[PDB]
């Protein structure tokens, strides 16, 4: 902890070429564990962890409210199109929900919509309402209050999501809990003049991470430039921080890599 | 686990 | 601004004849669509996986493609990709560093 539950759905009329065209996905501390699409028809492990954790049960039932959730929001997209006087074109459904259970012992939840990239629908802090984003979800605010959806997703949210989240992390504990070393690597090539130093860190575990750029000695952070956090293929990370130097001056910058899998922070000159 | 959306 | 931003990166820090896997890493991006090509020498590489996608709290897309690959003295790697908030084609050159 803390620990978090995530679900993202994504349905749109324009994938598209050999692309599912509805799929959901769940993380777990922030890594994929579970996978659905429209394509496959089938929710399916994507850690081992889950796989051996949990019986065809699980399986059947997540696939096919997975099957459901595709007629739902295949009539969604025809809703929220006419709500906004579409005929055609690409338009996208998403959803984001969750859980997070923070070391404390005390739970957060949020159950919040988009339509084509903004805000559509959300419900609100307190459970008890949604709050339409736009205009064009005021019935469905409307509809799903009369419908008792507000209390429908507050149960899901703090019992069914957590209790489940307590499980998850119980089975992928070491998996979660494990730490992987970054292999670092300074590197400049240039031209037009300036001499452009970067640092990468390959395949660091967990995700925060800090690396800097220092010129004599001193941090040259205000002027270091971050490509983030990126992932990796396999549940790891890689970030990227360059920095211009003179041609020359080359041998007074050094990047530094401090990571929880490091027997020390990492220390490393250009060349 | 995943769960069923509501109808808009 | 919804351009598709890219980073091309190996798992591994690349050595010369060392097996490795080429990412590419598209990011704040609508709508989803969008075409991620891993290259070697202007054309596609062999067995590329693609996840996941996924998408930030802001709602911006995201895609990640790699693919197992030795990187071969004299090629040139990058990644070529199409999305309609473009013009043309986009493409990123890897530095194998």
């Amino acid at each position: 902890e803390l620990h978090t539950l995530r679900y993202i759905r994504t349905a749109m009329t324009d994938p598209g070429p050999g692309q599912p065209w509805f799929v959901t996905v769940g993380y777990v501390d922030g890594e994929l564990f579970v996978h659905y699409n429209s394509t496959a028809r089938r929710y399916v492990p994507r850690t081992e962890w889950i796989a051996a954790n949990t019986d065809q049960q699980y399986w059947d039932g997540q696939t096919q409210i997975g099957q459901l959730n595709e007629q739902i929001n295949r009539e969604n997209l025809g809703i929220r199109q006419r709500r906004y006087n579409q005929t055609g074109g690409s338009h996208t459904v998403q959803w984001m929900f969750g859980c997070d259970i923070l070391e404390d012992g005390t739970i957060r939840g949020y159950r919040q919509s988009a339509y084509d990239g903004r805000d559509f629908i959300a419900l609100d802090k307190d459970m008890k309402t949604f709050t339409a984003a736009v205009p064009e979800a005021v019935p469905t605010k409307r509809k799903w209050e009369e419908e008792s959806e507000p209390e429908r997703w507050k149960n899901y949210l703090e019992e069914t999501c957590v209790e489940w989240l307590r499980r998850y992390v119980e089975y992928g504990k070491a998996e979660l809990g494990r730490r992987e070393r970054p292999e670092v690597r300074v590197w400049g090539k240039e031209a037009d003049g300036i001499l452009t130093l970067s640092c990468r860190a390959h395949g660091f575990y967990p995700r925060p991470i800090v690396v800097s750029w220092l010129k004599d000695g001193a941090v040259r952070g205000q002027d270091a430039h971050s490509g983030g956090i990126v992932p990796n293929g396999d549940g790891t990370y890689h970030t990227w921080v360059t920095i211009e130097a003179q041609p020359g001056d080359g041998d007074k910058y050094q990047c530094r890599v401090e990571h929880a899998s490091l027997p020390q922070p990492g220390l490393y000159s250009w060349k | 686990i995943d769960w069923f959306d509501g109808k808009d | 601004d919804l351009t598709p931003k890219v980073q091309v990166y190996s798992r591994f820090p690349a050595s010369a004849g060392t097996k490795n896997v080429l990412n590419c890493f598209a990011a704040g991006f609508h709508p989803p669509k969008i075409s991620i090509t891993l290259m070697k020498d202007g054309v596609p590489m062999e067995g590329a996986q693609y996840s996941d996608m996924s998408f930030n709290d802001d709602w911006t897309f995201q895609r990640l493609v790699h693919a197992d690959f030795t990187p071969s003295s004299g090629s040139t790697y990058a990644c070529k990709v199409e999305h309609e908030t473009l013009k043309e084609p986009q493409v990123y050159k890897w530095d194998p560093e």
